[PDB]
DNA sequence: AATCGGTTGTGGTCAGCTGCTGCCACCGGTTAACCTCCATTCTGCTGCCAGCCT
DNA sequence: AGGCTGGCAGCAGAATTTAACCGGTGGCAGCAGCTGACCACAACCGATT
């Protein structure tokens, strides 16, 4: 309504400015850490003070004075850009700083109760590991292709485990060819009959860890195919080592990211009236924690 | 007693509202297509491009001027190995890095 | 909103006025007395102003 | 710290004492101490009690101890154990009271 | 360039080309990464003056990725070795121009740093403060561009400190307006309009309007002589010569005394 | 001006990143830089020193 | 005799570019033994773990 | 055989180390070389009462 605020004022109303509005108020964007020059301690052009964003220091001069009176009011120098008007405007004009990345307002995210995790219903624990960059989240999923190439999946991941156990079938027959060697090497010499036996127990120990190995090889790719099965959007994944074979081998059918600009994807890829409409069936029907939360 | 100037100057003239200088407007446009108006003096030289209030340039909307040329860097990635490297010896080092992948795939 | 914020709890009174878009008619005695004009009680109402 | 800091750049036996100490953060710290400090006090001269009772003086705020608004009611009290070695009469009667 | 005009190749040799166009991607990237702690050991010296850890490891990451492009494999030096020179410009450099809120520029901050190491030379090997003159010819400069340097390098204080020690009042609430209105010279200029405007007044109708055309005491733009001359349709010199008539009796006492107290 | 400085500084270094093509790493790093810079800016000492 | 306006002989004069001629700030790029991680009180929410229920 | 709900305890917010070359360019700053208009003292006129 009103900006030069004359005294009949009937309401004042307070929101929430979008980028629209920051950039609408704004008179100029400022891209320099700069305040005054060190030796003149005139503003410089594009910093903090700038007079071509923000209004000339002296009434009714430019910058670099070829207009200087109230004769020339409203217009622009052609050389510096200083509108020739009031000096008091320098209370009045904001500028703008337009980031090269989104950023999450603290105000909406730390808080208690923090609005943003009310809204996507995300703990805070798990929302300031994504938007201070320590875990990934799902964005987005496919669910027709997933359930499509499901079987295919299974059968590459059955095809792979197969090759590791024949693997270690290999090293199976190879160290029961040394252990038939040490036979004939430790039996049919003379020494001490507990010595024969310390070298096939650290070959046994050998076969031990080497399957130990090759289990826990096959406990990871078993943790691969089930956090492929059970992926939804809002789910967080630290591990970046897990994260990362997840985006090798099933590169498609998901995106994730960190940060603020997942934040947005989330809130862009979020429906305001069914969640409403689960959250009322909730209140209406269930009871305890679920009806309180 | 501290005393301070943020340093400018006030001065004592009455606001008039006719007797003023003309003017005529100029109207840029940027590269998404945003239109400004600027009012310059009637007297005066109209600039090709101007800093608009988004930042970014916007040329002027008659279509008049062929001036924008270009300034390119002389300093990538590729003039620093051009310095110091020949055109033969990157060859031979891409030669061999080729031949060793056919080893490695082919063989 | 405006009588909220100056009351305590600064912070958490504008965060949420601004998620519910709220509206300030301007009516109290101390919203008033921050913006500047005169306040609805004493000779400051209609019957006597 | 500085002392240590420029003992690995230099080159052993080119070095000297006069080379490794700057005696620069000493200076400092005695000079900030005695000006811009809680308990480095313009003195009070109205009178030679004034004076003398500027010295000889116990307070328990500053740099190290407790606070004026974050004190207790239990440390602004009269102990016996003050019996003559503390006061129990003389004492601010603002918002400094014990 | 092959890609410029045309002249398609085999699609094995194109897939083949594109392999080591990705891997040499890949290798700049883990040559990075494996310096990157050589970065933070080498900046973490630089702690302590202006610029916070995180800013100096940044822009010590962006003079890494400039030793890398620059480096010579032929050589046969260590990567380190070539890469510290690079690291360390990029962090001086960076904190000269970061770290102050009014920016001097590079070489002023190498001579402050400069007249710095030789003060602290002299306060240590003389046992006293040396003076300008002692400092300007141990420097070879002037003994006013030392207090020229020594008045440039200094930092501002902050406006939002408790100046204080009890009543919690900061630094701006002792600071004077010096440009604001004093609101008893803006209503003496509006009375001083009118009496001058009176006085002005009562004399003829062209004369006061040679004097107020000529000072531009109407519009703020005072003409000359031959413009009031092709005004009033006179020479230059005849408006001169009743201007200076009009000055003889504005300097009378009987027009005077009524403004001599407005100077 | 400190707090703007450091929004503006942060955020033209992260400009310059990405048009060099640095690897993630740093580019995540300034990236998290600069989100804490913004929120000293509005509320400081809110999370964290 | 004056009197309101022109003409101007002539002598400074006074700053306004105009070259112009240094010259001086200001900013970018480079440097190649080797050495790699910094008080008290009240209120509300969020996570913990036992304990009956199918 | 497991599971989801009740106190329960813990935590957060609000109130009273080191420097130097080299290139190159734009700004500065000062000063004759015109000015080109300004200023002025004085003198010489153009009708006109
Ligand atoms: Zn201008």
């Amino acid at each position: 309504g009103a900006m030069l605020d004359v005294n009949f004022f009937d309401e004042l109303r307070i929101g929430l400015a979008t980028a629209e509005d920051i950039r609408q108020w704004s008179y100029g964007e400022v891209k320099k850490p700069e305040t005054i020059n060190y030796r003149t301690l005139k503003p410089e052009k594009d910093g903090l003070f700038c007079e071509k964003i923000f209004g000339p220091t002296r009434d009714w001069e430019c910058y670099c004075g070829k207009y200087k009176r109230v004769r020339f009011k409203g217009i622009i120098c052609e050389r510096c850009g200083v509108e020739v008007t009031r000096a008091k405007v320098r209370r009045e004009r904001m500028g703008h700083i337009e980031l090269a990345a989104p950023v999450t307002h603290i105000w909406y995210f730390k808080g208690v109760p923090s609005r943003l995790g009310y809204l996507l219903d995300l703990a805070p624990k798990d929302l300031e590991k994504i938007i201070y960059f320590a875990a990934y989240v799902i964005t987005s999923v496919d669910e027709e292709m997933r359930h499509n190439e499901l079987s295919t999946l299974e059968a590459e991941m059955a095809v792979e485990r197969k090759a590791v156990e024949d693997q270690r079938d290999g090293e199976l027959e190879a160290r029961a060819q040394k252990l038939e060697a040490d036979l004939a090497e430790l039996e049919a010499e003379g020494a001490k009959a507990d010595a024969r036996r310390k070298v096939r127990d650290g070959g046994e120990r050998e076969m031990r860890q080497i399957r130990d190995r090759a289990q826990r090889e096959l406990d990871r790719l078993e943790d691969i195919w089930s956090t492929f099965t059970k992926l939804a959007p809002k789910q967080l994944i630290v591990d970046e080592n897990l994260y990362r074979e997840l985006v090798d081998r099933y590169g498609e059918y998901f995106t994730g990211a960190m940060g603020a600009e997942s934040i947005q994807k989330l809130i862009e890829n979020f429906d305001i009236d069914a969640e409403a409409e689960s959250l009322r069936d909730v209140i209406r029907n269930g009871k305890g924690q679920k009806k309180l939360r | 007693v501290l005393r301070g100037s943020r340093l400018g100057a006030v001065s004592y003239e009455t606001d008039r509202n006719h007797d003023l200088a003309p003017r005529q407007i100029a109207r840029y446009r940027t590269d998404n297509g945003e239109e400004f108006e600027v009012p310059f003096a009637d007297d005066a030289e109209i600039p090709g491009t101007w800093l608009c209030r988004n930042g970014m340039e916007g040329t002027l909307i008659e279509g008049d001027l062929p001036e924008p040329k270009k300034v390119k860097p002389p300093r990538t990635h590729w003039d620093m190995l051009l310095e110091r490297r020949s055109i033969e010896e990157l060859e031979e080092l891409l030669k061999e890095r080729l031949e060793l992948i056919r080893s490695r795939r082919r063989g | 909103w405006l009588s909220a914020a100056s009351f305590q709890e600064t912070t958490r009174v504008l965060t949420d006025a601004a998620i519910n878009c709220r509206s300030d008619k301007l009516n109290g005695l101390k919203e008033n007395v921050i913006i500047g004009k005169l306040i609805p009680a004493g000779t400051g109402i209609n019957r006597y102003r | 710290r500085v002392v240590r800091e420029r003992m690995t750049t230099q080159d052993v036996e080119a070095i000297t004492p006069q080379t490794l100490i700057n005696i620069r953060p000493v200076v400092a710290a005695i000079k900030e101490f005695f000006g811009t400090s809680q308990l480095s006090q313009f003195m009070d001269q109205n009178n030679p009690l004034s004076g003398l009772t500027h010295k000889r003086r116990l307070s328990a705020l500053g740099p190290g101890g407790l606070s004026r608004e974050r004190a207790g009611l239990e440390v602004r009290d009269v102990h016996p154990s003050h019996y003559g070695r503390m006061c129990p009469i003389e004492t601010p009667e603002g918002p400094n009271i014990g | 360039e092959l890609s410029e005009r045309g002249e398609k190749l085999p699609a094995a040799q194109r897939r083949d080309m594109m392999w080591i166009c990705r891997d040499g991607d890949r290798a700049k990237n883990h040559l990075l990464e494996a310096n990157l702690r050589l970065v933070v050991s080498l900046a973490k010296r630089y702690t302590g003056r202006g610029m916070a850890f995180l800013d100096l490891i940044q822009e010590g990451n962006l003079g890494l990725i400039r030793a890398v492009e620059k480096f010579d494999y032929t050589k046969g030096y260590k990567f380190s070795t070539y890469a510290t020179w690079w690291i360390r410009q990029a962090i001086t450099r960076a904190m000269a121009d970061q770290a102050r809120t009014i920016r001097i520029p590079v070489h002023m901050v190498e001579v402050i740093n400069k007249l710095g190491r030789i003060q602290r030379e002299l306060l240590q090997d003389l046992g006293r403060e040396p003076t300008p003159e002692e400092l300007a010819k141990e420097m070879d400069i002037t003994p006013e561009k030392v207090l020229e340097i020594q008045q440039y390098a200094r930092e501002p204080i902050s406006l939002d400190q408790t100046i204080g020690d009890e009543g919690d009042s900061q630094l701006g609430d002792f600071i004077e307006d010096s440009e604001a209105v004093v609101a008893v010279d803006a209503v003496s200029f509006t009375l001083l309009q009118d009496q001058l405007q009176s006085v002005l007044d009562t004399l003829s109708e062209r004369e006061a309007g040679v004097v107020r055309l000529r000072f531009g005491l109407t519009d703020g733009q005072p003409r000359t002589l031959d413009e009031i001359g092709q005004v009033y349709g006179v020479t230059r010199e005849r408006i001169r010569q009743i201007e200076s008539k009009t000055m003889s009796k504005l300097r009378h006492p009987s027009r005077s005394q009524v403004l001599r107290d407005y100077l | 001006n400190d707090l703007y400085r450091r929004v503006i500084n942060r955020n033209n270094r992260l400009k310059r990143l990405i048009d060099l093509g640095a690897p993630e790493i740093i580019v995540n790093n300034e990236k998290r830089m600069l989100q804490e810079s913004v929120d000293a800016l509005f509320d400081n000492g809110r999370r964290g020193r």
